């Protein structure tokens, strides 16, 4: 029995509140269950009574702030927002769902203070069911109509008013404020109708041994690398570099925190930027990245202030951008878009914040994503010229922010049309459905970091190429492509092959 | 309340036996004086004094305080309100919660709005209208003649910046002050304030009852005196700053000087001088300029950083908007105002539109704003301090093209910068080489890779106690200054009188880094090079054993000055003279033998390659050539 | 005077243990001189060793927690504190 020794780590800490696992009770006794289903706000009583009498039973001396509370989690009614019906009203569910705003501190009353307005005599009353049982008469002097009420002496509950993407949530007591918005909860709780859900409880390893194994079997061959960018985009003919930087990308970096040198928190995330004629394979990548990628999001060519209505106060409403935070964020038509805007991409791209000092109110935002940009050259066409800005007419800034550039030109060549029309008129499934966990894996588990050889092989990759025109943020990019690379072959240090790989994709991207 | 009697009585024991001199007689005869009507009660007294009392009083605090006023007014009455202070622990506006009701915890925050006096009535005498009976003494729950009123205050705060965590909207509260807490507090300051939180029908007020704004420890005031004596203590504070940016220190050099800054004077006609520094850096995107930005604003806890197209006029100044509840106009604060008396870093302020840098004007030179808007005429405090970052027009700096040229800023903007530093990006071998190993070092090597001379919190505590000195300038250092400005002067970047107030203050601000009381020629020599330099490069290539180009200057211009001074030599002789004036610096046998390689070096060096040294015929005689100045 | 500032804010939270977290949080930010996080926990583990009896560390789960005994004379105890910073001199 795990729950004797949960009594014990409660007498330990003497925090009087007990997580019951709803599968526990379905197991030990499924009419027991039924009846916690049916019924919570009469067993929940019951089943604290019990674990009370236990606990004093077992150590009569505790000095407890309030009598033990049980709070049960993860039932089987895991039903979607959207599958309510008025059939299961006072009844246990769980909901998995985004929070979108918290209310302030609420008080409520749940002890009433009345004082005798002859001689002070001093009482409290019990609240229940929405009404005040106001005494009429004195205890002391049996006066009638003596009694008042201090608001101060009175107790008070906290209860705060939760909006869940939509269902409204109360939270109560010490529950409140326990949940941040923006973050994916499972609450529990008893289904009520005035609609709203009273919450109970609030929840915040996926793998099996034999996922893990098959995992540890495909990262041995060799040729995973260049299968797997062959798994993506299948209806994508020949842009293999491109799949391979996809890949790159979607694996990024690791993250790093320089605290204790007092630098800011460096990038650690990948931006590739697309340039090419309309009509490519531009909009359909750009539709199988936002689908595929958890949290991915699609934009054409920001934080904004909202009145509360209520208590008339300018509140903050969260962009695609925010929204889209530790996640994917591809635009399509880069050059079309104002310039206010790609101002605005330059500390997005650099520090990953956002600082808006408007209207008095100043605020700084984490804006930790990936932007992946499909733009047009000016002329429409590949005029013969040198610079890509020749071409497409972007400012130094932003196009030394990004870390890959790539350029999607149609050749006049007769065989590749041929390829292309075969490949459209004759337009697997084991990669893409177990690659979505192995990132996933990949992201959790490992962490690569730098070796000294890798040192060497740097240092000399940029004295080299400087020689050429180059930019430390370039350095910076390769180090995050070298621990890419090192994250996708499953390794936890960064060694030859991943730099000279980098390098031969930096230096096939600058030919290109 | 029976413990409330206890409590009395208890506070009565304090008042009567603290002390060998009771420390509250004064104050309580003061308390008779009609303009005092409030006690200052310490509360570290109270807890030595006695534990129970104390902690009731720190739990019980509403319960107790009016049986607090009676005890004062019986020992008053003996031969009326109570005020605590001194209390250890600090809480955030974020902590507040129903659970800490009637607790008596002080907060702190900072005062955003004020609101005007008002009267408040506690005891009312009421006539009855019907058996004309006076009912007297009758409290309020939230005949004027013989009623007792009270002096209120109303308050609106708002969280701290630093206390703010990231994408939060900083909470406000409303704080309540009477009798003589009313008016002690002024829009836009910092203030710690005693008290509860009360409920109001519900809603949330806090009730305050006090507002906040040698006895070092022997260890850190010696470790201070001690890094005091430092001789090399600019440049170990120089490279302690800045660990992990390789190169450009005069930049550091710059940043250094205006955190400490120099004196502000205020002329017998009222006019006010502005003793704070203004820096602006243009340089090729390649050149860290951010890194700055990030680690000025890590260690100034005074520090506000901010972008520069997404911020509007009224956003950096100020804004006056309608006030919903009093149907009235009033002010929201801006950045440069929050920045009071610190340093504010604009990013990218190129992008920044005119419309905004002409409000910026006022504050650039005048450290004041003023807004007259819709009916609201005032006049704000902007003592600040601004660093700004900026590119030139084009990514790259086009040499084909004259200085001028290069720059899109206004005149005046141009001339209300005190340091103006120009960074181009050049491609040299070994500067690239230092650049990579650091970066990667940095990168596989994080902590053990840093090696600080200093400790942050020592040197923020030095420069807590170093600013507040106040060095007086020598005659010496003032005709100094008068030949080194007649010399500038005399040479786009048009020097004026304001080049010269910035000379003064930099000279002002080296005197306050050495702790010295008097400020001496040297400070004036040195901050002459920083105003000469202008555009610099990230690093100076070596000179063949590698010497560098100012070191080689330093010693040619020494060298020379003394040749020339003793002209109103021998090889050997100046030799023995150079080892005698270094001796400050040597330490060991090896750097004796390397000073005298390097000597033998330039001396040779300048004799046969540079022309500058004349032999005339083991021990030749040494001239200067005629032409060097 | 650090031990002091920690018998105040134990006075303060109303609770009979804590965590590390909030406790070197609250006394750094009341504390009359700024220090980093860790020097505060290398503070606290050399109260505890130098004086077991009035303060008490429990290792729970991953976590340390701090409990104190609030009756304790204070003088007694900065009498002691005095006598054994005398005696490592
Ligand atoms: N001297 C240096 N020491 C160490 N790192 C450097 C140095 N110079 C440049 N870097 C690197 O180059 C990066 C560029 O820094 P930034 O200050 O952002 O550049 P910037 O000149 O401000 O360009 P903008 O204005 O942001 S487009 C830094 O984050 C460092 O990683
Ligand atoms: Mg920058
Ligand atoms: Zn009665």
């Amino acid at each position: 029995p795990l729950y004797m020794q949960r009594l014990g780590e409660i007498n330990v800490i003497g925090e009087p509140f007990l997580n019951v696992n709803c599968e526990h009770i379905k197991s030990f006794d499924k009419n027991l269950y039924r009846q916690l289903i049916s019924y919570p706000q009469e067993v929940i009583p019951t089943f604290d009574m019990a674990v009370n009498e236990i606990f004093f039973d077992r150590y009569p001396d505790s000095i407890l702030e309030h009598q033990i509370q049980v709070r049960p989690f993860n039932a089987l009614k895991t039903k979607n927002m959207r599958n309510l019906n008025p059939e299961d009203i006072d009844q246990l569910i769980t909901i998995s769902g985004m929070v979108i705003r918290t209310s302030q501190l609420i008080p409520e009353m749940q002890e009433a203070f009345f004082q005798c307005q002859v001689c002070a005599h001093t009482t409290r009353v019990e609240m229940d069911r929405g009404r005040i049982a106001e005494p009429s008469v004195c205890g002391r002097c049996h006066t009638t109509h003596s009694m008042a009420l201090i608001h101060n002496r009175s107790l008070f509950s906290d209860k705060q008013m939760i909006k869940l993407q939509t269902v409204i949530l109360f939270a109560h007591n010490d529950l409140v404020d326990k949940v941040q918005p923006g973050d994916r909860v499972n609450v529990t709780g008893i289904y009520r109708a005035v609609t709203h859900i009273d919450v109970i409880h609030y929840r915040k390893k996926l793998f099996s041994e034999k996922r893990v194994e098959l995992l540890k079997e495909l990262s041995r061959k060799p040729d995973i690398y260049e299968r797997l960018a062959s798994a993506l985009a299948p209806s994508i003919y020949e842009h293999e570099d491109i799949k391979k930087g996809i890949l790159l990308q979607l694996f990024g970096g690791t993250r790093k925190d320089f605290s204790h040198t007092g630098r800011g928190k460096f990038r650690a995330e990948i931006n590739i930027l697309l340039c090419g004629d309309p009509g490519t394979s531009k909009s359909q990548l750009l539709q199988y990245v936002y689908n595929l990628v958890p949290r991915g999001q699609y934009t054409s060519g920001t934080a904004y202030v909202m009145k509360d209505p209520e208590t008339r106060q300018l509140v903050l409403q969260t962009g695609a951008l925010v929204l889209s935070d530790n996640g994917i964020c591809c635009i399509d038509e880069f050059d079309k878009m104002n310039e206010s805007t790609r101002s605005v991409l330059h500390e997005v791209m650099e520090q990953q914040t956002l600082s808006i000092a408007k209207a008095g109110i100043i605020c700084q935002l984490n804006a930790r994503t990936s932007v992946l940009a499909a733009a047009n050259p000016i002329e429409s066409q590949w005029n013969p010229k040198k610079t890509t800005i020749e071409n497409i007419q972007l400012p130094h800034t932003l196009l030394s922010r990004f870390d890959l550039i790539f350029l999607m030109l149609d050749p006049q060549d007769e065989a590749y049309d041929r390829r292309l029309a075969h490949h459209l008129v004759a337009l697997e499934l084991l990669d893409m459905a177990v690659l979505k966990d192995y990132i996933a894996y990949a992201h959790s588990t490992i962490m690569p970091r730098l070796s000294e050889e890798a040192s060497q092989a740097l240092i000399e990759a940029y004295v080299d190429m400087r020689k050429i025109g180059a930019y430390p943020r370039q350095l910076e990019s390769l180090i995050r492509l070298a621990e890419a690379h090192a994250k996708v072959r499953l390794s936890n240090k960064v060694e030859a092959i991943d730099v000279e790989e980098a390098k031969r994709l930096h230096r096939e991207a600058l030919k290109q | 309340d029976e413990v409330a009697e206890k409590c009395q009585k208890l506070f009565l024991d304090f008042l009567e036996e603290f002390q060998g001199e009771i420390k509250y007689l004064q104050l309580a005869e003061e308390l008779i004086r009609p303009e005092r009507n409030t006690l200052v009660v310490s509360f570290v007294d109270l807890e030595q004094f006695n534990q129970q009392l104390s902690t009731t009083i720190q739990e019980e605090f509403y319960r107790v305080y009016p049986y607090l006023c009676r005890a004062l007014k019986t020992f008053v009455k003996d031969r009326f309100y109570v005020a605590f202070q001194d209390l250890p622990t600090r809480h955030k506006i974020r902590e507040l919660t129903s659970s800490r009701i009637g607790l008596l915890t002080r907060i702190s925050g900072q005062v955003v709005r004020t609101h005007p006096v008002h009267p408040e009535l506690v005891s009312g005498t009421f006539l009855c209208l019907d058996c004309q009976t006076v009912i007297r003494d009758v409290e309020q729950q939230f005949d004027t003649n013989k009623s007792r009123f009270v002096d209120f205050q109303k308050v609106r705060i708002q969280e701290t910046q630093a206390e703010l965590p990231r994408g939060s909207i900083p909470r406000s509260l409303e704080v309540i002050l009477r009798a003589e807490a009313v008016e002690s507090a002024q829009a836009g300051d910092k203030c710690d304030f005693t008290g509860t939180l009360i409920v109001v029908p519900y809603r949330l007020v806090f009730l305050a009852c006090c507002v906040a704004p040698n006895q070092m420890t022997v260890k850190e005031w010696e470790k201070v005196f001690e890094m005091s004596q430092d001789k090399n203590l600019y440049h170990n504070l120089c490279t302690s700053l800045f660990p992990t940016i390789h190169g450009n220190d005069e930049v550091k050099r710059g940043v250094l000087l205006m955190l400490f800054g120099g004196v502000p004077k205020t002329t017998g006609e009222g006019t006010s001088l502005r003793g704070d520094i203004n820096v602006c850096i243009v340089g090729d995107p390649s050149t860290a300029k951010s890194q700055f930005l990030k680690h000025v604003e890590e260690f100034s806890p005074r520090a506000v950083y901010t972008s520069g197209k997404a911020s509007s006029a009224a956003g950096l100044t100020a804004a006056v908007v309608r006030d919903e509840e009093s149907h009235e106009f009033v002010i929201e604060a801006g950045a440069l105002m929050l920045a009071d008396n610190g340093v504010c870093c604009i990013d990218e302020f190129d992008k920044m539109d005119v419309r905004d840098q002409v409000a910026i004007h006022e504050a650039m030179e005048q450290q004041t704003i003023s807004i007259t808007k819709a009916g609201v005429k005032a006049t704000l405090n902007a003592r600040t301090s601004i660093l700004a970052a900026a590119n030139p027009i084009s990514g790259h700096y086009d040499r084909s093209k004259s200085l001028k040229q290069n720059i899109n800023l206004s005149a005046p903007i141009m001339s209300r910068f005190d340091l103006f530093f120009i960074l181009v990006d050049e491609c040299n071998e070994v500067t690239d080489y230092a650049i990579a190993r650091r970066i990667v070092d940095l990168h596989s090597r994080i902590e053990e890779s840093i090696d600080r001379v200093y400790s942050l919190d020592d040197i923020r505590r030095y420069l807590l106690f170093a600013r507040q000195f106040k060095p007086k300038i020598s005659k010496e250092s003032e005709d100094f200054i008068v030949e080194q400005y007649k010399h500038l002067r005399q040479r786009s970047w048009r020097i004026t009188v304001r080049q010269l107030e910035s000379m003064i203050r930099l000279s002002e601000a080296m005197a306050r880094m050495h702790c010295c009381d008097e400020v001496q020629p040297k400070h004036v020599k040195e901050a002459f090079r920083l105003l000469n330099k202008s555009i610099i490069r990230v690093e100076t290539p070596d000179v063949n054993l590698r010497l560098g180009f100012s070191e080689y200057c330093r010693i040619s211009n020494l060298i020379v000055l003394h040749l020339r001074k003793v002209e109103e030599l021998k090889r050997s002789e100046l030799v023995n003279w150079y080892l005698k004036e270094i001796e400050s610096e040597i330490d060991s046998e090896e750097e004796l033998i390397n000073k005298k390689r390097i000597i033998e070096k330039v001396i040779h060096r300048l004799t046969h390659y540079d022309h500058v040294l004349i032999e005339l015929t083991e021990d030749p005689y040494l001239v200067v050539n005629p032409n060097y100045l | 005077e650090l031990a002091r500032v920690l018998r105040s804010v134990f006075v303060s939270e109303r609770k009979p243990a804590l965590s590390m977290e909030v406790a070197c949080a609250r006394m750094v930010g009341s504390c009359c001189t700024i220090m980093s996080p860790g020097e505060m926990e290398k503070h606290l583990l050399l109260l505890s060793e130098l004086l077991p009896d009035w303060l008490s560390l429990h290792r729970i789960r991953t976590d340390t927690y701090v409990k104190l005994d609030k009756a304790a004379d204070l003088a007694h105890i900065t009498a002691r504190l005095a006598h054994q910073t005398r005696a490592e001199e």
